[PDB]
């Protein structure tokens, strides 16, 4: 399953 | 920018026998970026219908991709890969060799 | 033995050719289990390992909900680099990254990882400790920075040593039967004279898995690593590997050269000789 964390760490 | 050019192997997915089916393969390797076209030759000419894996990359980001179709080889017919890519000034053609 | 699961997102920028393109494969050890391609008509994440078809409809909506909000947040990332950069609005640019977590034997964590690249070099990489960034260039400084502000160290962290090990587990489990067998290589050798003085030794390693896997020369018991030629371990199109090491020799001394060959579904590592 993916990590839904990372959707919102926009650089 | 960063440009690599890609590794190149062209194979069968079982040591060939003539007559007896197999798969063809050409495994394009360590490049970038990812923009490809790669094609499978039999006899110069080129294959419809070949498949690829999804697109994807090693550690140090460089992309990896399988070409492949299903055949069965014979004596006279002879198979290439010919790969595509901004870093290549013509496209590149590997012989398929069966014992590489 | 141990295992990984391993998400790799690659994000490209066409510009006049539409809107930018989003591939996403997911990892099992050395299987591929998942996919999302932003340009095929499904739009949906996609099985590619029979194990995760036994995962329902829920499973597969969330899935696809946050593959799809991971590309749009590539898609504006994209914009936001090329401004760090000042890059022109012309040119095709490259986000990707790679995350996942290893256990052991047991199934216990080991290790996180989360790093991103920007047209083929490093960016930006969640250190060892899980709780640092390592920022190559200046412009992911900034980035480095944002996510500091946003602690995303813990969040990353959160989901490396929550969700992904215990998910990890579940595959494993539900695909048991499959991605926890070793196929061990079968292994032949080939021998062909260059000339009236040299000939061509090839050891060869088929049907193999996992892809980790050693072949080496030696003449005479010792390492030769010198007029060798190993070629890259490679896909042969239904989950197994292949690898071949050659050697060129004198005639008539083919006999004083061995090939081994170590890999982890063999009980002992084996030797060739022709």
């Amino acid at each position: 399953t993916i990590a839904m964390e990372l959707i919102r760490m926009i650089k | 920018m960063i440009q690599r050019t890609p590794k190149i192997q062209v194979y069968s997915r079982h040591p060939a026998e003539n007559g007896k089916s197999n798969f063809l393969n050409c495994y394009v390797s360590g490049f970038h970026p990812s923009d490809i076209e790669v094609d499978l030759l039999k006899n110069g000419e080129r294959i419809e219908k070949v498949e690829h894996s999804d697109l994807s990359f090693s550690k140090d980001w460089s992309f990896y991709l399988l070409y492949y179709t299903e055949f069965t080889p014979t004596e006279k017919d002879e198979y290439a890969c010919r790969v595509n890519h901004v870093t290549l000034s013509q496209p590149k053609i590997v012989k398929w060799d069966r014992d590489m | 033995g141990s295992h990984s699961m391993r998400y790799f997102y690659t994000s490209v920028s066409r510009p006049g050719r539409g809107e930018p393109r989003f591939i996403a494969v997911g990892y099992v050890d050395d299987t591929q289990f998942v996919r999302f391609d932003s340009d095929a008509a499904s739009q949906r994440m996609e099985p590619r390992a029979p194990w995760i078809e036994q995962e329902g409809p829920e499973y597969w909506d969330q899935e696809t909900r946050n593959v799809k909000a991971q590309s749009q947040t590539d898609r504006v990332d994209l914009g936001t680099l090329r401004g760090y950069y000042n890059q022109s609005e012309d040119g095709s640019h490259t986000i990707q990254i790679m995350y996942g977590c290893d256990v052991g034997p047991d199934g216990r964590f080991l290790r996180g990882y989360r790093q991103d690249a920007y047209d083929g070099k490093d960016y930006i990489a969640l250190n060892e400790d899980l709780r640092s960034w390592t920022a190559a260039d200046m412009a992911a400084q900034i980035t480095k920075r944002k996510w500091e502000a946003a602690h995303a160290a813990e969040q990353q962290r959160a989901y490396l040593e929550g969700r992904c090990v215990e998910w990890l587990r579940r595959y494993l489990e539900n695909g048991k039967e499959t991605l926890q067998r070793t196929d061990p290589p079968k292994t032949h050798m080939t021998h062909h004279p260059i000339s009236d003085h040299e000939a061509t030794l090839r050891c060869w390693a088929l049907g193999f898995y996992p892809a980790e896997i050693t072949l080496t020369w030696q003449r005479d018991g010792e390492d030769q690593t010198q007029d060798t030629e190993l070629v890259e371990t490679r896909p042969a199109g239904d989950g197994t590997f292949q690898k071949w090491a050659a050697v060129v020799v004198p005639s008539g001394e083919e006999q004083r050269y061995t090939c081994h060959v170590q890999h982890e579904g063999l009980p002992k590592p084996l030797t060739l000789r022709w």
